[PDB]
């Protein structure tokens, strides 16, 4: 449930949808966000797995 | 060698894209708010609210060419695919030079005393030079500025009752060392340069969160298909998944529904007000079983 | 008598202790 | 003529669209605290059943309103931060056949056998008008008044009055109307021809779901140890 829960977060996105980000944003500003929220999600992977 | 491996996924991949938009084919006024036959002081702005109409944006590329066109929050091209819940425009005419401080985060003359923007901002700031309009021989009455205020300014907090300055140490009615007329008015010619010529400004704001919405942008609404895996777009809310007849009681006032993790798994049709509910596209692992190819390339 | 041939006892500890599930299916299996 | 503020655990409104089934779900958002001093006005509070003087209460972040008489004297509110002509105010009135919400720099003329009376004659730099159906036409009639980022969100529950003004049940307000009327508020005053007003507060809420998507029950993270564990366990029994 908190891996799951994860999800929903920021991490300090503009948002948490990720289609969102690449609906509303060019490219170059969305492979910000995206990354923003790709090492969020990645390390809660880790910290679930470990 | 023998044994069971897992080797990429599976899923169900979608057939068709669905999108629904309400029955709305009132244009949004963006015309009557840049076309204006006068703007309003930057002291005293004037917010226009828009709603229930298509933000179809082609019409601000046939009003001008533009001195600044840079989106915050979106991408400038992007905004006829977006629905935004509350849109305002604000509308004010300020000097060339000034045009850098109308952008979230900034400070100086404008942004501290006339029209700030939140550093949360979401919107677009459109800004062309209109010298050929607004300056004349004579001079005008466009431009008013509130040079002296106890405090800065909020974010959309506008403010238009003047007093006097507190600039000195003495409370006064004018006097010249500590007291000074409130707002102080600017006369400009057309053979003033670049930098203090007038540039029309209209700040869209874009409230883009949530259910609501009464402005999407000028997409073309398809039929539902029901029980298939399709790509979906409802009021700019966007997935893939299989839409099906919902059984959950919603409220008039609730519009779209959430799981226990904070996932969307319901939406109303924006035309025909039916609850459906959203399924995943089945997906999975996939093992392949070989009995080691030394003895047999057969797999399962 | 039962189906699966538990004992009572077993029948007991398989009922007080709590196969797609829809909660949590999101690449989680 | 104030009197006991009462034990209010009253005031608990659904924060948004979003349909939500079997969920406690934790949120922060601007509610009336639980056992919260809500002032009770007592016809007409102070001036009394036949005078004019009705008291201008402060509008601290929200209000939570309330009003039991069945006598239909209550039919409005009026919210701005002079309350007087100069100054853009906001106006919502029940003529029992629909609800009438301006907003304009209306004067002051201390508004009220109950005859209409010409209030707000000068009626200039009118900048908004909306008219629905009546908001209030033994009844709670329990209204919540929230202004934020230029939205007077208005949230209602209109239940019957059997055995008790105030009774334990709980029961959720659902959202009302929401208008983009774009005042400043810092003060209002009620309308009249058992008034309950009390203040909204930044606040943690556990709020327990049905099978349908309607509020239950509530807990006030901030009102004592016990509500601390249930919101730290997302549960209702510890
Ligand atoms: C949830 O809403 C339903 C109505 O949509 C309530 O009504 C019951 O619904 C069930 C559905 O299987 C019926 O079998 C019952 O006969 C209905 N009861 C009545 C009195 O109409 C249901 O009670 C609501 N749930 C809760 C927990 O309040
Ligand atoms: C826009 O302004 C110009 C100014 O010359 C005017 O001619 C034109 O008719 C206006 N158009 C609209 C749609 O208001
Ligand atoms: C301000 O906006 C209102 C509403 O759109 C409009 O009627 C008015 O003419 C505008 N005035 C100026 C000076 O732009
Ligand atoms: C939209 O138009 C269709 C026309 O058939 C109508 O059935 C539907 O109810 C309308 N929906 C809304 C929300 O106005
Ligand atoms: C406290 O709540 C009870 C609930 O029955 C009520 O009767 C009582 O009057 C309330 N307290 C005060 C001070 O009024
Ligand atoms: C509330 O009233 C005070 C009166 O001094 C005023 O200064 C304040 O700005 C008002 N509130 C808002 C939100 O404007």
């Amino acid at each position: 449930n908190t891996l799951v829960k994860q999800l929903s977060s920021k991490f300090g996105a503009i948002s948490s949808v990720l289609n969102d980000i690449l609906s509303r944003l060019d490219p170059p500003e969305a492979e910000v966000q995206i990354d923003r929220l790709i090492t969020g999600r990645l390390q809660s992977l880790q910290t679930y797995v470990t | 060698e023998k044994g069971i491996y897992q080797t990429s996924n599976f899923r169900v991949q979608p057939t068709e894209s669905i999108v629904r938009f309400p029955n709305v084919t009132n244009l949004c006024p963006f015309h009557e708010v840049f076309n204006a036959t006068r703007f309003a002081s930057v002291y005293a702005w004037n917010r226009t609210r828009i709603s229930n109409c298509v933000a179809d944006y082609s019409v601000l590329y046939n009003f001008a060419p533009f001195f600044a066109f840079k989106c915050y929050g979106v991408s400038p091209t992007k905004l006829n695919d977006l629905c935004f819940t509350n849109v305002y425009a604000d509308s004010f005419v300020i000097k060339g030079n000034e045009v850098s401080q109308i952008a979230p985060g900034q400070t100086g003359n404008i942004a501290d005393y006339n029209y700030k923007l939140p550093d949360d901002f979401t919107g677009c700031v459109i800004a062309w030079n209109s010298n050929k309009l607004d300056s004349k021989h004579s001079g005008n009455y466009d431009y008013w500025y509130r040079s002296f205020r106890k405090s800065k300014l909020k974010p959309f907090e506008r403010d238009i009752s003047t007093e006097i300055y507190q600039a000195g140490n003495k409370p006064c009615k004018g006097k010249g060392p500590n007291c000074y007329f409130p707002l102080q008015s600017y006369g400009f010619r057309p053979t003033y340069g670049v930098g203090h010529q007038p540039y029309r400004v209209v700040v869209l704001s874009f409230e883009l969160l949530h259910a609501p919405a009464t402005v999407c942008g000028p997409k073309k609404s398809t039929n539902l298909v029901k029980n298939k895996c399709v790509n979906f777009n409802f009021n700019g809310l966007t997935g893939t998944g299989v839409l099906t007849k919902s059984n959950k009681k919603f409220l008039p006032f609730q519009q779209f529904g959430r799981d226990i993790v904070d996932t969307t798994d319901a939406v109303r049709d924006p035309q025909t007000l039916e609850i459906l509910d959203i399924t995943p596209c089945s997906f999975g692992g996939v093992s392949v079983i070989t009995p080691g190819t030394n003895t047999s390339n057969q797999v399962a | 008598s039962k189906p699966s041939k538990r004992s009572p006892i077993e029948d007991l500890l398989f009922n007080k202790v709590t196969l797609i599930c829809a909660q949590k299916f999101n690449g989680l299996t | 003529t104030t009197q006991s503020y009462t034990n209010f655990t009253r005031g608990v409104y659904y924060p948004d669209k979003v349909f939500r089934s079997s969920v406690l779900h934790l949120t922060q958002d601007l509610f009336l605290p639980f056992f919260s001093n809500v002032t009770w006005f007592a016809i007409s509070g102070t001036n009394g059943t036949k005078r004019f003087d009705n008291p201008v209460l402060p509008f601290n972040d929200g209000v939570y309103f309330a009003s039991t008489e069945k006598s239909n004297i209550i039919r409005g509110w009026i919210f701005g931060t002079t309350l007087d002509s100069k100054t853009q105010s906001l106006l919502i009135v029940n003529n029992a056949t629909n609800v009438f919400i301006k907003v304009c720099e209306f004067q002051f003329c201390n508004d009220p056998m109950e005859s209409e009376s010409g209030v707000y004659s000068s009626a200039n730099n009118c900048t908004f008008e909306y008219v629905s159906q009546p908001f209030l036409m033994k009844n709670l009639r329990e209204f919540v008044f929230k202004n934020i980022d230029g939205y007077f969100k208005i949230y209602s529950k209109h239940t019957p009055i059997i055995g008790r003004d105030f009774p334990q049940g709980f029961s959720a307000l659902e959202p009302l109307v929401d208008l983009p009327i774009g005042i400043n508020i810092t003060r209002f005053q009620t309308l009249l021809a058992d008034y309950y007003v009390g203040y909204l507060q930044p606040r943690t809420f556990l709020l327990k779901y049905n099978e349908n998507g309607t509020i239950t029950d509530a807990v006030d993270c901030a009102l004592d140890p016990l509500s601390e564990t249930k919101c730290t366990l997302k549960s209702f029994t510890v």
